[PDB]
């Protein structure tokens, strides 16, 4: 069985407010993959916004969402998560997580075509 | 926009056409708008242009050539010729000790001026040597991402025959490594294959996968 990934966590706030994704990956321990969160608003190019290693030691963010969101991973629980705080109008999009199988456990992939699994996606609305 | 190093590519891919014209159009058309793509991208890069060639038994010579002089063809503004690594001269051998005689011709290479790879016989490399192919083939994290690395594969088919679309050739490729690698695993080596391991290298050379077509005026095997 291939693993499986199902976002949660999206909604509706007024541009200020947090919200906290999460991602549920299932058949395959978590552990095994590097993470990463993409978002789509229509229209416009996919987006990468953050990503992780498999120990969960190595990250990196966009330039635009830095010291607002935070990418975690809970490998025990087989989850991952992105908190997202202070949130503006320009964060409205679909957010998607995707996951890679790599060897290295400090490797992390920031383009979207490195990434074998994709979740269903979870629409952020973040209002003016 | 076009470079002088995409225009010295060019020069030595057109001899190659005419000096091979039993080949698939999209041989030609395919690997070089993947190559000339690569040579044009802007610093930084975030990936080597890796080429994967296949053949049949009956196209022996011609994939052992073409995937040489495609290779050189690449490295042809530098005045060097590509690298060159064989698995058949590996595969009797242990597994972590290949690895590392790979890693040191490879990155001996490229650290001093040279900029292409061919690997003849990838299937033939010990499975866990294999391994050796994430440094080089990483989507995002290789050591040198200003390379190309021409990979070939010898089938133990006797022909492709004309008529099979890429993704048939594909799919003919990844399984053939698959029973090949999984046959050749030593599981007991540093260096060991398993699925996802094997599933993840297949993933990092697989981005263009294109079959050779036999040649009668190679039979001789010498390169035209």
């Amino acid at each position: 069985m291939q693993v499986q990934l199902v976002e949660s966590g999206g909604g509706l706030v007024q541009a200020g407010g947090s919200l906290r994704l999460s991602c549920a990956a299932s058949g395959r321990t978590l552990s095994s993959y590097a993470v990463g969160w993409f978002r789509q608003a229509p229209g416009l190019e996919r987006e990468f916004v953050a990503t992780i290693s498999r120990s969960g030691g190595s990250t990196h963010y966009a330039d635009s969402v830095k010291g607002r969101f935070t990418i975690s991973r809970d490998n025990a629980k087989n989850t991952v998560y992105l908190q997202m705080n202070s949130l503006k109008p320009e964060d409205t999009a679909v957010y998607y997580c995707a996951a890679t199988f790599t060897p290295d456990g400090s490797w992390y992939y920031t383009r979207g075509s490195s990434y074998d699994y994709w979740g269903q996606g979870t629409q952020v609305t973040v209002s003016s | 926009v076009e470079t002088t190093a995409v225009q010295e590519f060019q020069n030595q891919m057109n001899q190659l056409k005419n000096k091979y014209q039993g080949q698939d159009e999209k041989l030609w058309k395919r690997s070089q708008t993947f190559l000339e793509k690569h040579l044009n991208s802007s610093h930084p890069r975030s990936q080597p242009a890796i080429l994967l060639l296949t053949a049949a038994r009956d196209a022996e010579e011609a994939l052992r050539c073409l995937s040489e002089q495609i290779a050189d063809a690449y490295s042809s503004f530098r005045s060097v010729r590509a690298i060159r690594i064989d698995g058949t001269d590996k595969a009797t051998q242990d597994s972590d000790t290949v690895k590392l005689e790979v890693d040191q011709e490879l990155s001996n290479g490229f650290k001093n001026g040279q900029n292409a790879a061919v690997v003849h016989r990838f299937e033939s490399f010990p499975a866990g040597s294999t391994l050796i192919f994430y440094k080089y083939c990483d989507h995002e994290n290789a050591a040198f991402k200003d390379v190309a690395l021409v990979l070939t594969v010898l089938l133990e088919e006797e022909t492709l025959g004309t008529s099979l679309g890429l993704k048939e050739v594909e799919e003919k490729v990844r399984d053939f490594l698959k029973v090949k690698f999984t046959n050749s695993n030593t599981p007991n080596s540093y260096n060991h294959m398993d699925p996802d391991k094997l599933n993840g290298l297949w993933s990092r050379i697989s981005h263009l996968v294109l079959p050779v077509q036999p040649e009668n005026a190679l039979k001789r095997g010498i390169c035209l």
